[PDB]
């Protein structure tokens, strides 16, 4: 019945065109992310190379500033505008105020820019959801998330994309109150979490970590293959 | 047609404003009580996941050092209201060297909500409760998306607010104390929600004349739960 | 008013797009364009529409538009909508040279267009671009490149790509016959004339129905060679000679 | 005003633009015309019959100059033609104010077609109902182009717009060749306009303009009476 | 067929038609009026009737003859409200020619600029396309007199004998039988056929006080509205 | 003045089937030089050059704005630019800043793209074109350059004597100037090739 | 029913229904009664509670030292016209250094509310303003309507079930010109008590009385000072 | 019917019903008549009392545009107030740009073109008012005009606007208005009002008479009929 407008309400108080934007997020590849003691980590799945293209232009993980990362879902066009806009704000903040940009400040900019972009008619909202991970604000690891309605929010372990309900239910029975120290253990938690992929091919995982002091460290498909081997080593205790 | 964006009913109100009241019903419940000793306040967080961080959900914010707040309904529209409510109390101190009164805050807040349309778009979906201690003692106010602004002595809004206000009018009288009214409010809370009442479900907010500090109790609230 | 407006901006109840999926299907009912990498070059191929015998063809190029100095592009879709994008894209690549005095490095030119092509799917009630188009070029940082524009704004860096519903069987052919590593110009030209033999259903591959342009980095110049119709002829007869070897096995 | 700003054209589910295909139907139901590129000139001709014996012939013209070496005709509806004519006049002078040199015929069609593009995409306006034929002899070789209400353009040797254009398209293909003279080209340009004319053809039923290298020139009825004087 | 909103706004229908402008062609016909213009000579004659249904209604404030400039007069058919607003543009832009260019506007140039204003109302939407009609006369030096006619569609032409209002198809059929033997039009041959066409299409044979006659002539190029006495002089002159 | 802030000298000279152009090399503030490799002659297509002299800001600015408009011209049209067409293009660019003008005086020299016909012209700081048949000069030391060219120029000259005439005209006039010098570069072009030579001048 | 959508669309009966519907929003609000003598103009309103322990919503609000207004209808259109009302009152003080004549201020309101009743893009103002004032020629009682008509009157009652208040005013309007404030006020609030259901009484917590006088500035009395006015009254004949 | 929504759309036979709908909204208003003698113009408005609380002179329909120009509106009263302020503002600019009083023939043209502009766009609606314009001068005499909601504006000797538009002008035209003085007109206007349905099926009424001419020296003001009350004394004697 009545939706076809972002300014009208339902007879029971809903915004269906805002709610339909979250349905476009569920067509994307899943991406998870946890925070740890010092090393934060986020991984993505469903690479699926097609035998005839270069793979350095299909990247889903980018950095806004020197100590903040980004992972998204949804459709690829609307993510490029939000990424390119957020690089300007996290650089123009440094010019007006000489501090580095906190991880909390950049998520309020993305949410508020998506906020006013929902209110006026003739402005189709962004059909993306994002994960902002950064251990930037004075040695403290944090990770937030966004929403197409424009609500920034903080979790401690996150999953999005096509099949987030299984992974988020998986991590509640898996994320121990025992803090995952010896950070390869924390990386092995993500590879165990990403092991419940839509097909779990093993070579379709692109994990990216950050040791909170260096830059981004994109893992190679030889170090990640070693972590996939030790996951099968712990699986030998079932018999 | 069937009463679209801006068109009168054959009988009464605009239905866009009428449907804005219904959007508050899917919010979270909250109770504010005015007492001559001060203003106490409570809310339910509605935390879904353990991985979901608890202290990221805000419902009580600090408009100023003597003015608290509470919200329900749409979180996305409430961040716009809290923004200029902090700004125009700060503009008042800039040009008058004095604190803006609690009533005249929401005068400026209710001007901006009655501005939907194409004139220089949609109405809001969020109700508010404002606690504060001005020169006339402690006060408590409430607004709606229709701009209808009124003073209350004890008010509960959000989901299950109808059943809250029935029992709340029995337990209230004019000679309450602040230590009595806090435990009088959370008895109403655990009778309208379904989870076990612990230190992670609810949070409190008190403001006093002599204690303009501390609008937010934190794990001293654990003592109040075990006393009841 | 209200009852006179088109939608162009409204999601589905399932979440898909109503107008963007329509514009991505009109390009399949249009001409055929493809490209192929080499170790020392890159080429483009095109299909001639309206091959009626009362035309002039005095432009020396119809599908190919030499855009900056070292880049060109094919085109597919609405030809009337296509002239707006080319005059803008030459103008994006030229204000970059006013700003830095260095040529545009072949990627952020494409993202500059793909932000313009995206923006009509967003705010403003307007018709999106029904044009997908290819890219060839050379830079200091990566070398020879292909890219694939879309009405949605997505782009991808391909090694050998083509157009869909017109010539979707070519992509199945390019995965079978394009060998990685060695892809040189004489090997790539003979591979390209083999593909258009099947997709264009005209027998014997009349040279007036094709168009081939290349690009070679040559002594620090990056020439763009739109090769004439005289040497299309012997390029066809080389592939016509390959039928004689193809019947020796039987 | 309000500032409505919405276009009246969107895609079909099949992928076609509906209103542009409707505007070509009004083009095909217009007055017929023919244009032939010869080896030394371009010949334009049209069909100009009045609905009454009252209408003066020295008031409204069909063959219309743009510069002194560029002319322009049409097949469609009347009053929409004079808009883009006056648009092409002011556009051709802006090239001359910058470059101090008369505009080539290829460069003019680059910009006139962009004007006809702009009414198809913008808000609330309707596309044109006039197709054109643009001629001219610049830099030795002469030229003959055709622009449609969609916004594209072409480059013809000989073509025909208006009513019965599919009959004139086959007739020009069976009569034209690689080269003729301009004086032979007018002879095959009336014989293709005599295919679809009425029972009488006089000096005031047709109207012919030419393009020599000496410049653009439209013909007075003295020559057109002497040209159809028993030479077919 | 009724496709989309072709019957409501100015868009193309199938078969290339468009209906909101050819509905305005019979928006003239609710006037109950007919105007005749005749060019035969070194002169030019407008003739148009008045329709006075009330004795309380005045006589001087009924006239459809409108003086644009001193050498250019016009008559308006169709509805009255759109007619007088069309003349306000014609009086305005005839003076802009004198200011910008320094001489008197030709009658051919003015009928272009009026029809170009009626173009945009057909081109743009939400703008009502002025359902009225205008007929001009005037003297051009080295060209003789002219008679022009504008349409709501933006189409204009110049021609010798003109009918408008309700009864074009009966009056223009009469004038082709009239103008086929091009006899000596001698400024009373012009006025007599201007009367006897309208006196037989309407078939009234009317009193001297129901028409107006506008005139311009190579001798006195000023626009000139005839007097009731001299209207009666030409009316009894054809009583044979 | 503002023209005398950095100095400069640009000379063009027409030959029989060829044309030559020359300029100085000194860059500097009012009395202090900076470097001896400041480019003042810019190629705008083959067999067609341009020389700029005046304020060193507007030399580098106009040469980039003209290059901005030339590449957009040579892509809408497959042909190259005629030497008459560039003169109308530069005069449009200078006249747009009628009251905020650039402080330079361009000198255009080149051949016809079809025939062998040479072309020389010079413009003012607001865009007055002026074509000649023998020579054009521009810069601070203008009056010394008229004294050399009026006495040494011959009508029909081979590329040998045309090089030797423009060499002696530039060396003897710039050495009389104080704020110009430190090297002279000479371009001599023709139908077949382009020859660039640098001269041995006084480095004081 | 297709004509019942916009302000621009006329009807085949010649009646625009959107203006006819904004009259219905006036009947949603409570009743209020205004009247005047030769020297004193008093308007009396009726408060309505929201809940059992919230404050009652105010009706009478001060405007100028010689102008006070009542309200009935939408609170959104109430304060939007008040901010336009207060701006015009202080401009004549700043420019002319005189107070406004009351009769020409209301003509500015009818010009203000006329544009959103003709142009598309803004609904008419649902509002029921009663106006009392003092120009140089004595007191005035004015009313407005969302059809942008303003009526001068000597007594008026608008709002919910205000027809029964009008019947009391018509059979006592001959007595209003002579009596002074000790009964002129309680001539007015005897008219409010027929706009009530017959079981409850007009108390001190639900009524407001505003008095502007010839020598008296406009003063709002509520909830404490109503007790010298409610003394000396009879009950309803039940 | 159907396409009758916008004011910028045509019917299939060629008329705009949104103008037609607004004309018969003036029909439901009470009767206001106008008449002019040889040296003045006399207005007259039948105006009915709403219930009882009307305060004897409120919301009048006899306006005052200029020093010598006033209105006699009927229809939607609020729409006539905004239209009267246009004519007040239009006559002020003619004073400030030309230095003398506005002629009534030029004033009615400026107003009717302004009413015309609200009958063309889909954003706005046509007015729902019709009114009169009367003035007097020594170089022009007395004039009396008439403006419909469509914008047609021309002159009368007498008119009526309201329910009884036809029922009043039947007995206006049996007066010898060409030679009477406008003091004898005032006692004759009052009987035209009281014949046709003053309070028969209605409740009550009150007569208003405006007044301009030679006796006022060009001023426009209400009658001193309060003085000597002679209009009602002479018209109520026509009961038999």
């Amino acid at each position: 019945s009545y939706d076809r407008a972002i300014t009208v309400f339902s007879p029971d108080g809903h915004l269906f065109q805002v709610e339909y934007a979250q349905e476009a997020v569920k067509k994307g590849s899943t991406a998870v992310g946890v925070r740890g003691r010092d090393i934060v980590v986020l991984g993505v799945e469903k690479k699926s190379v097609a035998k005839l293209q270069d793979e350095r232009t299909v990247r889903k993980i980018c950095a806004l500033d020197d100590n903040v990362c980004m992972a998204f879902a949804g459709l690829t066009a609307d993510a490029r505008i939000v990424i390119n806009r957020a690089r300007v704000e996290c650089q123009s903040h440094r010019l007006t105020v000489e501090d580095p940009v906190t991880v909390e400040y950049i998520t309020r900019y993305i949410a508020s820019l998506k906020q006013r972009y929902t209110q006026s008619n003739g402005r189709r909202p962004f059909g993306i959801s994002a994960l902002i991970v950064g251990f930037d604000f004075d040695g403290t690891p944090r990770l937030y998330q966004t929403d197409p309605s424009g609500t920034y929010h903080a979790w401690k372990a996150n999953a999005i994309g096509r099949g987030a309900k299984s992974v988020r239910e998986f991590l509640e029975k898996n994320y121990t109150d025992e803090a995952i120290e010896t950070d390869d253990l924390t990386i092995k938690l993500v590879i165990k979490a990403l092991l419940e992929v839509v097909q779990s091919g093993g070579k379709n995982i692109e994990l990216a970590v950050m040791r909170r002091d260096q830059s981004l460290k994109i893992l190679n498909p030889e170090e990640i293959e070693k972590y996939v081997a030790e996951i099968e080593k712990e699986k030998e205790e079932n018999e | 047609y069937d009463r679209g964006v801006n068109t009168f009913s054959p009988e009464g109100r605009l239905f866009q404003v009428e449907y804005a009241i219904e959007a508050i019903k899917l919010g979270s419940t909250a109770i504010g009580i005015q007492t001559s000793e001060g203003v106490c306040l409570a809310v339910e967080k509605r935390i879904t996941s353990p991985l979901m961080e608890p202290s990221s959900i805000e419902k009580i914010v600090e408009i100023d050092a003597h003015i608290g707040c509470a919200m329900s309904g749409l979180i996305a529209d409430a961040k716009t209201l809290i923004d200029k409510a902090r700004v125009e109390t700060q503009n008042h101190w800039f040009t008058y060297n004095e604190t803006m009164t609690v009533e005249s805050v929401t005068q400026a807040v209710s001007n901006l909500a009655l501005q939907f349309g194409e004139e220089d778009s949609r109405p809001f979906g969020v109700a508010l409760l404002f606690g504060g201690v001005d020169e006339k003692g402690p006060q408590l106010f409430h607004m709606d998306p229709s701009g209808t602004f009124v003073q209350c002595d004890a008010r509960a809004i959000g989901s299950a607010s109808e059943g809250a206000q029935s029992s709340l009018q029995e337990v209230y009288h004019k000679s309450m104390t602040l230590k009595e009214a806090i435990k009088s409010s959370l008895i109403i809370l655990k009778q309208v929600m379904e989870e076990k009442l612990n230190a992670t479900n609810i949070e409190l907010a008190t403001v006093q004349p002599g204690q303009n500090f501390h609008m937010f109790t934190k794990e001293e609230l654990e003592e109040v739960i075990k006393d009841i | 008013s209200r009852r006179y407006d088109s939608r162009t901006t409204i999601f589905s109840p399932e979440g898909r797009l109503y107008q963007v999926e329509y514009a991505m299907e009109a390009i399949g009912h249009a001409g055929t364009c493809l490209g192929i990498l080499a170790n020392d070059g890159v080429l483009l191929a095109a299909e001639r529409r309206n091959i009626h015998k009362l035309l002039d063809e005095v432009f020396f190029s119809e599908k190919i538009y030499k855009l900056n100095e070292d880049m060109a592009c094919s085109v597919a879709g609405i030809t009337s909508d296509a002239n707006v994008l080319t005059n803008e894209l030459r103008l994006i690549a030229q204000r970059y040279l006013l700003q830095y005095q260095e040529p545009i490095p072949c990627e952020q030119l494409v993202t500059a267009l793909c932000d313009i092509k995206q923006a009509y799917t967003q705010f403003g009630g307007k018709r999106p671009f029904g044009v997908s188009l290819l890219y060839i070029g050379w830079d200091k940082h990566y070398g020879f490149q292909l890219y694939q524009s879309d009405p949605s704004g997505n782009y991808g860096g391909w090694k050998a790509t083509c157009i869909g519903n017109n010539s979707a069987a070519a992509v199945s052919m390019l995965k079978q016959d394009y060998k990685e590593g060695e892809m040189t110009l004489k090997s790539a030209l003979a591979l390209a004339i083999k593909v258009l033999n099947k997709t264009m259903d005209v027998s014997k591959l009349s040279a007036e129905k094709v168009e081939i342009a290349t690009l070679t980095r040559e002594n620090g110049k990056t020439v763009i060679r739109v090769l004439k119709q005289k040497e299309v002829e012997q390029l066809i007869k080389k592939h016509e000679e390959e039928e004689a070897k193809a019947e020796r096995e039987k | 005003e309000r500032g409505y700003s919405f276009s009246l054209t969107t895609f079909s589910p099949s992928g076609k633009l509906v209103q542009i295909e409707y505007a070509l139907a009004a083009v095909a139901g217009g007055a017929p015309s023919v244009g032939i590129k010869a080896a030394n000139g371009v010949v334009l001709a049209t069909e100009k019959k009045q609905k009454s014996i009252l209408y003066d012939e020295r008031s409204v013209h069909k063959v219309e100059p743009i510069t002194k070496h560029i002319g322009l005709v049409y097949s469609g509806m009347g009053p929409d033609y004079r808009v883009l004519v006056h648009r092409a006049r002011k556009l051709a002078q802006q090239y001359y104010l910058v470059y101090q040199e008369p505009i080539p015929t290829a460069q003019l069609v680059q910009r006139v077609a962009s004007v006809m593009q702009e009414y198809t995409q913008s808000g609330g306006v309707r596309p044109f109902g006039v197709s054109l034929l643009i001629c001219g002899w610049n830099e030795g070789r002469p030229y003959l182009f055709q622009s449609d209400p969609s916004g594209a353009y072409f480059a013809w040797k000989a073509t025909a717009m208006g009513k019965n254009y599919v009959n004139g398209k086959t007739f020009l293909e069976k009569r034209y060749n690689e080269d003729l003279e301009l004086e032979d080209a007018i002879h095959t340009a009336i014989l293709t306009l005599k295919e679809s004319f009425e029972g009488q053809m006089t000096e005031d039923n047709i109207e012919v303009g030419i393009c020599n290298e000496a410049g653009f020139r439209r013909l007075t009825p003295t020559e057109v009476k002497d040209y159809l004087a028993a030479i077919a | 067929s009724s496709a989309g909103f072709d019957r409501h706004i100015t868009i193309f229908s199938p078969e290339g038609r468009l209906y909101q402008v050819e509905y305005a062609f019979k928006a003239i016909n609710q006037g109950g009026l007919t105007s005749v213009a005749v060019r035969g000579k070194d002169c030019a004659v407008i003739v148009t009737q008045k329709k006075v249904p009330d004795k309380l209604l005045d006589s001087s404030t009924v006239t459809h003859l409108f003086k644009i400039t001193e050498n250019i007069g016009c008559v308006m058919t169709g509805m009255t409200a759109d007619s007088r607003s069309q003349v306000q543009r014609a009086r305005y832009e005839a003076a802009n020619w004198k200011y910008k260019y320094g001489y008197e506007i030709p009658v051919d140039m003015l009928c272009k600029r009026i029809a170009d204003i009626s173009q945009v109302y057909t081109q743009n939407a939400e703008m009502r396309p002025l359902g009225c009609c205008m007929i001009l006369i005037g003297i051009d030096e080295e060209q003789g007199p002219q008679v022009y006619k504008c349409d709501p569609a933006g189409y204009y032409c110049g021609f010798k004998a003109t009918a408008a209002g309700v009864k074009q198809t009966e009056s223009t059929s009469f004038l082709e039988k009239k103008v086929k033997k091009k006899f000596d039009w001698t400024f009373e041959q012009t006025v007599e056929t201007a009367i006897t066409c309208l006196s037989t299409v309407l078939s009234i044979d009317f009193k001297p006080s129901e028409i107006e006659v506008g005139v311009v002539t190579v001798e006195n190029p000023k626009f000139r509205i005839l007097t009731e006495a001299e209207i009666d002089a030409h009316l009894v002159a054809l009583a044979e | 003045s503002i023209m005398s802030y950095n100095g400069g000298a640009v000379m063009a000279m027409k030959g029989k089937n060829c044309v030559a152009i020359a300029a100085d090399r000194r860059f500097g503030i009012q009395a202090q030089m900076v470097t001896t490799d400041f480019q003042k002659i810019f190629p705008m297509g083959d067999r067609l050059y341009i020389g700029l002299a005046g304020l060193a800001t507007d030399v580098q600015t106009v040469a980039q704005r003209l290059k901005f408009r030339l590449n957009l011209y040579e892509l809408k049209e497959g042909r190259q630019i005629k030497p008459y067409t560039l003169m109308s293009m530069v005069a449009n660019l200078l006249y747009e800043k009628r009251f905020g003008p650039y402080y330079t005086e361009p000198v255009i020299a080149g051949l016809d793209p079809k025939t062998f016909k040479p072309f020389i012209c010079s413009l003012d700081l607001i865009g007055c074109p002026m074509v000649t048949d023998d020579f054009v000069v521009s810069g601070t030391c203008a009056e010394q350059m008229y004294g050399m060219c009026e006495s040494l120029w011959e009508p029909n000259m081979d590329p040998d004597h045309l090089f030797e005439t423009i060499s002696q005209a530039m060396l003897n006039a710039v050495d009389r100037d104080a704020v110009s010098g430190m090297g002279v570069i000479v371009h001599i072009i023709e139908k077949d090739k382009i020859t660039t030579r640098t001269l041995k001048a006084r480095m004081d | 029913n297709q004509y019942d959508n916009d302000v621009t669309v006329w009807s085949p009966q010649g009646r625009i229904h959107q203006i006819e519907y904004a009259m219905e929003a006036v009947k949603q609000g409570s009743a209020t009664v205004g009247l005047k003598s030769k020297t004193h103009a008093v308007l009396v309103a009726l408060k309505r509670a929201q809940s059992e322990l919230a404050a009652h919503q105010k009706k009478i609000l001060h405007v100028d030292n010689h102008i006070g207004i009542s309200i009935a209808g939408l609170t959104a259109d109430a304060r939007l016209l008040c901010n336009f009302m207060r701006q015009e009152c202080l401009d004549s003080r700043f420019v002319f250094d005189r107070p406004l004549p009351v009769s020409r201020l209301v003509s500015l309101i009818g010009s203000k509310t006329q544009i959103p009743t003709q142009r598309y893009g803004r609904r008419p103002y649902g509002v029921g303003l009663l106006i009392a004032g003092y120009d140089d020629m004595g007191p005035h009682i004015f009313q407005t309507c969302p059809s942008a008509n303003y009526f001068d009157c000597r007594a008026m009652s608008i709002g919910a079930r205000s027809q029964s208040a009008r019947t009391y005013l018509e059979r006592h309007m001959s007595e209003f010109m002579e009596c002074n404030l000790n009964e002129l006020v309680k001539h007015g609030l005897r008219a409010l008590r027929e706009t009530l259901p017959a079981e409850q009484d007009l108390t001190t917590k639900n009524v407001s009385i505003g008095i502007v006088g010839k020598d008296l500035e406009f003063t709002i009395y509520d909830d404490d000072d109503v007790s010298p006015f409610l003394e000396g009254l009879e009950e309803r004949p039940q | 019917t159907g396409y009758d929504l916008s004011a910028s759309t045509f019917s299939p036979d060629g008329r705009v019903f949104q103008v037609e709908y607004a004309m018969k909204a003036v029909e439901n208003s009470s009767t206001a008549i106008g008449i002019r003698c040889k040296d003045g113009v006399v207005f007259g408005v039948e105006k009915l009392v709403l219930s009882k609380l009307y305060e004897e002179g409120s919301n009048k329909r006899l306006f005052n545009v200029d020093r010598h120009v006033g209105m006699a509106v009927a229809g939607l009263l609020a729409d006539a107030r905004s239209l009267a302020d246009i004519a007040r503002e239009e006559a002020s600019n003619f004073r400030s740009n030309f230095g003398y009083n506005i002629p009534l023939k030029h004033l009615a043209d400026r107003v009717a073109m302004y009413v015309h502009a609200y009958t063309l766009y889909s954003a706005v609606r046509p007015f729902g008012c019709s009114f009169m314009l009367g003035s007097y001068s020594v170089n022009d005499g007395a004039q009396l005009y008439m403006i419909d909601p469509s914008g047609v504006s021309y002159g009368y000797w007498g008119c009526a606007i309201g329910k009884a538009r036809q029922a009043a002008k039947t007995e206006i035209e049996k007066l010898q208005m060409k030679e009477m003085t406008c003091r004898d007109i005032v006692k004759e206007v009052a009987k035209i009002i009281y014949i046709v349905h003053d309070e028969v099926k209605d409740k009550a009424f009150e007569l208003e008479l405006s007044w301009v001419g030679e006796l006022t020296n060009g001023r426009h003001e209400i009658v001193p009929k309060d003085i000597r009350e002679e209009a009602e004394k002479y018209a109520k004697e026509s009961l038999k």
